[PDB]
RNA sequence: UUCAACCAUCAAGCCCUGGGCUUGUGUUGGGGACCCGCGGCUGCUCGCGGGCCCUGAAAAGCAGUGGCGGGCGUGCCAGCCG
């Protein structure tokens, strides 16, 4: 992978927060 | 050699004022500017470093 | 009062010692200022020192221009401290750093005449040479009869 | 009028008996749209965001920091409303954001999102704690100052 | 003067950082009236 | 309204929008006609094709001098061209109808009296030389007297050529425009004795002559092949001076 | 003040201008052209600005008539950045001599209002007359030299400045480096 | 030629010999794809300046025959064309050998940053370019690719041979057995680098194959290197070695005057 | 008070009919082992050029050599050569 990518894809911890189950 | 005399842009305009198509009428070069008064804007007043 | 000396790196190209003082002369006037170049080909090496005569316009400039985004770099701008300023750190400062083509001067001696005498010079130090890479080539289970290098 | 010509392309495509994806290439847009950029955040797409300062009520856009805090998103507040909207062909956008950019741009994402990191995020860290206002007037100011002045000399 | 050289660096470090656009003309007002400007008709 | 429209799109950086807006804005510049269409002012300021024969000399007196003028913003290079264009159509007009009946040569201009329908008109025409524009007179009220004669001549033209019969607009070629025929540039098709004097006569005009003057009153008064100098323009009957077929020829140099 | 970014784009704008030039000197390696000053870059090079007051383009939008050469080919190659050049014809002549022609007389700008500035200025050359001036010109005779440096550059105008939401505009953008050819007579029509 | 073939071909058997005695202190992946070094040394400067166009050399043993070396070719304007002509009309064996096609808009977009242009130069082992954008790839792809002489683009001609050219209207390309021809033979030739330097080392075959097609190779590579790419011919070559990426040096080749004419001789 | 794009997306010259050859000069900076070739250095070593890896367009003195012209002998040249 790129430094760049693994920049721009870097998040926190917690998990995700979905309204639904979509397609 | 022929010297052509006179202007026939000037020439028409004075037919035109001599006949009475409009009034006669000088330039203004400049025009009086609307009076103003400058200041420093708001975010620059209080920029601080 | 005390002079202040600012460092800055993560130079683009082009942003070299006259942009540098242009730059920084409308914030204050600049004592000292020398951009680290490589004396191998002349080229940056993306960082800078500037000593200003002020301590506290330093600190504007460094403060003003820390953390810049200038052609995909994010400029390094920050104050050194005195007792840090390293007493040679401005030596050949406010002078152009100019290049030098250490490649074509060694093209030229190498083909530059001799005399006669540092050619014999030249061939015995060959022939050592080609003496040490024999016994070197002796453990290679190899051998070369080498011809004799005729003395002009 | 772009959409109307990739709308008769794909038609064309249609009526020639191919898929609308054999000549329409996926889109990379900015994305706009209050509840749009929010779902984004919470499902953790949004590569960058970008909030205006100006959004009345400011109730919209006063738990956005705090949510992209959590969610551990780029943010920055931004000059204008109208300033994003000029991106998005509207009058007015409160949030913009970017989830992804093309291969040509990620380099350039990438350093915008560091130049956000090191040059809003770690600046407003500190003052985003504490309490704004409190300025005095003009004439109270010079009050206040020619008061402390008396008191210090007598 | 310290304060003078504070104050060019404080300027340039405010046109860095917020451009050079800082003044605005205001129009003078000899009267204390407002009047609603007239438009078209 | 639209120009605000405009503004607005280029604040934006609408640029296509800016565009799709400005095409209109029917601008002169893009045109060469007039930006306002005049063409119910024609109607009711001339009730008659009398009154517009009779309004004609100022017409062509004020086109005559605004086809030799530089560009400026009231008027452009393209309604410059357009009263080229309507004053060479108005030319041949006269040319093939004979009704050019008099010309003089005063120390300002060329007088040129024409008799279209029974009705005299006498115009003045500038010698070809850079004409020099001064501060005395008021520019850009000439332009919107420009551009009323020149709307109005249009339909004089028109009105003529349908009266003899023939198609309006003539067919202009654009290269020879530009290899400079002037005249010559028109080919005049049909739709769907003074007059012979020169008729018999081959002429070349030296390079040190007037052109237009020469050529408009030569071909309105019967001469059918004029060749002149290949700098003078392209359309001459012949180019080379030492042609034998050539009678008269006009020089001016000692 | 001025930005970081306008001094770095100068520095990398100059250095691509001394590669341009040092190049060009290096190769090394007759029609009419007419060469109108445009808008190039902000500073200079000492040879091209030079090059620019020997061809009396130090004014944008002056246009000049140049013979090719091989030295005036090249100096065209140097200054293309801040020229656009083509071959006119011979309306545009035409038009150009007659409506904003003007005369070098002892250095002051002289309309050519009458033939006799031009047959006392150049009718030691057999031109004595502006339909002379225009043949010597178009031609490219013996007398091009005199005849274009009797003649002041044209100063044309900006159409730009007849529509208000594009007043600022500069007519002729600056990219399309090179020859023009015969497309430089749709400018010529533009601006003159 | 001044140069031996028996003190060549005994020299591949030493050299080979001691790189298996070598690997023995996987063995065969050890021994196999080590490269063989051919270094000319000169007496003066071969070339003025730095050339970054590499020249070729035919060699009757083609180098990068294994099937997993991945080829990179770089085009004109588009890349549709030549990625339609590679997926239609091409080989299998050149099909699976060329990785990448791309042209030269799509690099100076994709690839302008120095850690993309290391993943490029990662991704693959043998660059090939065209002629008509090859003035372009310096700048292009900086000296990640022209720091080291190994991977840079070998010159192709993919012209079609005798305004602006529309890409999308016309490719103006030579057939496609023609492309074939040339990319088969670019890739097959041996290079060579011109630098301001007195050594150049070419790399002329693999431990792995036979001491005879060794010789024959760097015979072939030795005449053709002289009588095209060194200025003066013999008189201003110095010595010729083969060694391996670790081992020492074997010379081929020394010269009895070490100057390159009799005017460098001043008494 | 614009961080855009802009080299040759092929030309010219050879062979003289084969589709081949020559020129058109254009590279971010550092770090680590380690095989070499050539010039100085008594020698170590230092230069010039290659070989194998690492890296966000990364960075914390160590600047080293001779001259033409220009500026006021010179830690000055947004001018060159070595």
């Amino acid at each position: 992978g790129l430094k760049a990518d693994e920049i721009i894809a870097q998040r926190s911890a917690l998990p995700a927060v979905s309204v639904r189950k979509r397609a | 050699r022929l010297k052509p005399e006179g202007n026939l842009l000037k020439d028409r305009y004075r037919s035109m004022i001599v006949r009475g198509k409009l009034e006669a009428r000088r330039k203004i070069p400049f025009r009086k500017q609307a009076k103003t008064k400058l200041t420093e804007k708001w975010t620059f007043k209080d920029f601080r470093i | 009062s005390q002079p202040g000396v600012m460092y800055i790196a993560r130079l683009p190209h082009g942003f070299y010692e006259h942009e540098l003082r242009g730059y920084f002369s409308q914030f204050g006037e600049i004592t000292r200022l020398r951009v680290v170049r490589n004396k191998k080909t002349g080229a940056s090496r993306h960082r800078a020192f500037i000593e200003f005569a002020d301590a506290e316009v330093a600190d504007i400039a460094a403060r003003t221009m820390d953390k810049y985004l200038l052609f995909g770099h994010i400029l390094t701008c920050k104050i050194v401290p005195p007792a840090q300023v390293h007493p040679d750190l401005f030596k050949g400062a406010n002078r152009r750093f100019k290049v030098v083509p250490w490649n074509k001067m060694a093209g030229r001696q190498l083909e530059r005449p001799l005399s006669e005498s540092q050619w014999q010079v030249k061939v015995a130090k060959e022939e050592q040479r080609r003496a040490a890479r024999a016994e070197k080539l002796k453990e290679m289970g190899y051998e070369f009869e080498a011809p004799a290098l005729k003395v002009p | 009028q772009e959409k109307k010509e990739r709308l008769l392309r794909e038609a064309t495509a249609i009526k020639e008996g191919k898929k609308k994806e054999d000549v329409s290439k996926k889109p990379y847009t900015v994305k706009y749209g209050l509840n749009h950029v929010v779902g984004l955040i919470e499902n953790k797409k949004a590569s960058l965001v970008l909030i205006a300062n100006d959004v009345d009520p400011i109730e919209l856009v006063v738990f956005l920091p705090a949510l992209c805090r959590k969610m551990g998103i780029p943010y920055a507040i931004i000059k204008g409303k109208a300033r994003l909207g000029t991106l998005v062909h509207k009058k007015t956008a409160a949030v913009v954001a970017i989830t992804e950019v093309r291969s040509e741009d990620k380099n350039e994402l990438a350093k915008l999102i560091s130049a956000v990191k090191e040059g809003y995020l770690e600046k407003v860290e500190d003052t985003r704690k504490r309490w704004g206002g409190g300025i005095m007037g003009f004439k109270a100011q010079k009050r206040e100052e020619k008061r402390k002045k008396s008191l210090e000399t007598a | 003067s310290k304060a003078a050289k504070g104050a060019q660096a404080k300027k340039a470090a405010q046109a860095a950082l917020k451009g050079v656009h800082s003044h605005k003309k205001t129009k003078v007002r000899k009267s204390t009236t407002f009047h609603r400007p007239k438009t078209l008709v | 309204a639209l120009e605000k429209k405009i503004s607005r799109a280029l604040g934006r950086g609408d640029v296509s929008n800016a565009a799709r807006l400005e095409r209109n804005a029917n601008l002169p510049e893009k045109t060469g006609k007039p930006r306002y269409t005049l063409n119910h002012i024609i109607r009711e300021r001339y009730p008659t094709f009398q009154d517009a024969l009779r309004d004609l000399d100022d017409c062509l007196s004020m086109l005559f001098l605004f086809a030799n003028l530089p560009s400026t913003t009231a008027v452009p290079a393209k309604m410059i061209a357009r009263c080229e264009r309507l004053c060479h159509e108005f030319q041949h007009y006269l040319i093939v109808t004979h009704s050019l009946r008099k010309s003089f040569l005063s120390i300002k201009g060329i007088y040129y009296q024409a008799n279209i329908q029974g009705e005299d008109i006498l115009w003045l025409v500038p010698y070809k030389f850079n004409q020099r524009i001064v501060g005395d007179v008021d520019f850009r009220i000439m332009g919107t007297f420009v551009e009323f004669y020149m709307t109005l001549l249009g339909f004089v033209n028109y009105r003529l050529y349908t009266s003899i019969g023939l198609k309006y607009p003539p067919k202009f070629d654009q290269v020879k425009d530009d290899q400079g025929a002037e005249l010559a540039a028109f080919s005049l098709e049909g739709l769907n004795d003074p007059s012979q004097l020169f008729a018999n006569f081959t002429f070349f005009l030296s390079r040190e002559t007037p052109r237009q003057p020469l050529e408009f009153i030569l071909r309105a008064f019967g001469c059918k092949r004029i060749g002149w100098d290949a700098v003078l323009g392209e359309g001459a009957f012949t180019t080379d001076e030492s042609d034998p077929r050539i009678t008269h020829q006009i020089i001016d140099r000692p | 003040f001025k930005r970081a970014e306008k001094y770095v784009k100068e520095y990398r704008e100059q250095e691509r201008e001394k590669i341009r030039l040092a190049r060009i000197a290096k190769q090394q390696g007759a029609k009419l052209v007419f060469v109108i000053r445009i808008k190039g870059i902000n500073k200079i090079p000492p040879k091209p600005r030079k090059i620019l007051q020997l061809l009396r383009l130090r004014q944008i939008n002056n246009g000049v008539f140049v013979k090719v050469t091989k030295a005036t080919a090249e100096m065209i190659k140097i200054v293309e950045p801040w020229v656009a050049y083509g071959y006119p014809n011979l309306k545009s002549v035409r038009e150009l001599i007659y409506k904003r022609g003007y005369g070098k007389v002892n250095g002051q700008r002289i309309p050519l209002t009458d033939n006799a500035i031009i047959e006392e200025n150049l009718g030691k050359y057999g031109i004595i007359c502006i339909e002379d001036l225009i043949h010597e010109i178009f031609t490219v005779g013996p007398n091009f030299k005199q005849a274009a440096n009797f003649l002041w550059p044209f100063k044309l105008s900006n159409p730009n400045g007849g529509f208000r939401p594009r007043k600022f505009k500069h007519f002729i953008e600056g990219g399309d480096l090179g020859n023009r050819e015969e497309h430089i007579n749709a400018l010529i029509r533009a601006m003159n | 030629i001044p140069v031996d073939p028996d003190q060549t071909l005994k020299a591949c058997k030493a050299l080979l010999a001691h790189i298996k005695k070598a690997a023995a202190a996987d063995e065969e992946s050890t021994v196999a794809e080590t490269p063989i070094w051919l270094t000319l040394t000169t007496k003066k400067h071969i070339h003025d300046s730095h050339r970054l166009q590499p020249g070729k050399i035919i060699l009757p043993h083609p180098l990068n025959t294994s099937e997993e070396i991945s080829v990179c070719l770089i085009t004109a304007d588009p890349q549709r064309f030549y990625k339609n002509a590679v997926a239609d009309e091409f080989p299998e064996d050149l099909r699976a050998k060329i990785g990448r096609v791309i042209d030269i808009s799509h690099l100076k977009a994709k690839f302008k940053a120095y850690e993309a242009q290391r993943k490029l130069f990662s991704e693959h082992d043998v660059f090939l370019a065209d002629t008509r954008i090859i003035n372009r790839l310096p700048k292009a792809l900086g000296k990640t690719f022209y720091k080291t002489t190994t991977k840079r683009p070998i010159p192709v001609v993919l012209m079609a041979q005798r305004e602006k050219r529309d890409p999308l209207e016309n490719a103006n390309a030579r057939p496609i057995p023609e492309i074939v021809a040339e990319i088969r033979k670019a890739i097959g030739a041996a290079l060579v680098h011109l630098s301001p330097s007195t050594n150049t080392a070419i790399k002329v075959g693999y431990a792995n194959w036979e001491p005879e097609k060794l010789a024959a190779n760097i015979e072939t590579v030795i005449r053709e290197l002289v009588e095209r790419f060194v200025p003066q011919k013999w008189q201003n070559v110095r010595n010729f070695y083969v060694k391996g990426p670790e081992t020492a040096a074997l010379p081929i080749y020394q010269t009895d005057e070490l100057w390159l004419d009799e005017s460098k001789v001043v008494p």
